[PDB]
């Protein structure tokens, strides 16, 4: 465990990075995170899909 | 991998045997576990 230490005038590849990994889980459960859903407005009266 | 609950309560003035009537159960929520269900235990204030 050594020290990692910074100062701001250190260069490219000296800059740190923080880094953060969104890695998943799938195919042992049922599904339960999922993205946003799309809305539209409804239409009366007129034979749509 | 769901677990489904119904609850009904009815206020029917009987003592003690069940009464013999009709009666639906609406459901609750159905939630996810995905985990198995072998033994079943119930708890009562003391
Ligand atoms: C449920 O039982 C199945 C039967 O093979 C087993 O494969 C699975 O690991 C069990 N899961 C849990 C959460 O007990």
């Amino acid at each position: 465990l050594q020290s990692y230490g910074f100062q701001p005038t250190n260069g490219v590849g000296y800059q740190p990075y923080r880094v953060v990994v969104l890695s998943f889980e799938l195919l042992h459960a049922p599904a339960t995170v999922c993205g946003p859903k799309k809305s539209t407005n409804l239409v009366k009266n007129k034979c749509v899909n | 991998g769901y677990f489904k609950i119904y609850s009904k309560h009815t206020p029917i003035n009987l003592v003690r045997d069940l009464p013999q009537g009709f009666s639906a159960l609406e459901p609750l929520v159905d939630l996810p576990i995905g985990i198995n269900i072998t033994r079943f235990q119930t708890l009562l204030a003391l």
